């Protein structure tokens, strides 16, 4: 007896636009 | 890693190749046969057209791929790049 990495992420998504 | 590298050597192969094609001494050696017009010269247009899509969209795919406890929210990132792609 994790808001900023989805944030982020979609940030790098945008730059590879 | 077999499909990024597999992908990243086709759209750079592809794109060497491409130039290899598109240079100057080829197009005057396709001119210089065009001094005869037979039946060849159509063919290599349609191989050329074989070549500049799949030479493209290996570029767009390559531009889109650019202790595991502690490594799970990495996990989130490749959730969300199946969302993104």
């Amino acid at each position: 007896k994790t808001e900023e990495q989805l944030k982020a992420l979609e940030d790098e998504f945008f730059k590879t636009t | 890693l077999t499909e990024l590298n597999f992908w990243s050597e086709r759209a750079a192969n592809l794109n060497s190749i491409h130039e290899q094609l598109t240079s100057e001494k080829t197009q005057k050696v396709v001119k210089v046969l065009e001094l005869a017009k037979s039946t060849y010269y159509p063919a290599f247009q349609r191989l050329f057209r074989e070549v500049e899509a799949a030479q493209q969209e290996a570029n767009d795919n390559v531009k889109f791929l650019k202790l595991v406890d502690l490594f799970k929210p990495i996990m989130h990132t490749l959730m969300l790049i199946w969302k993104h792609s």
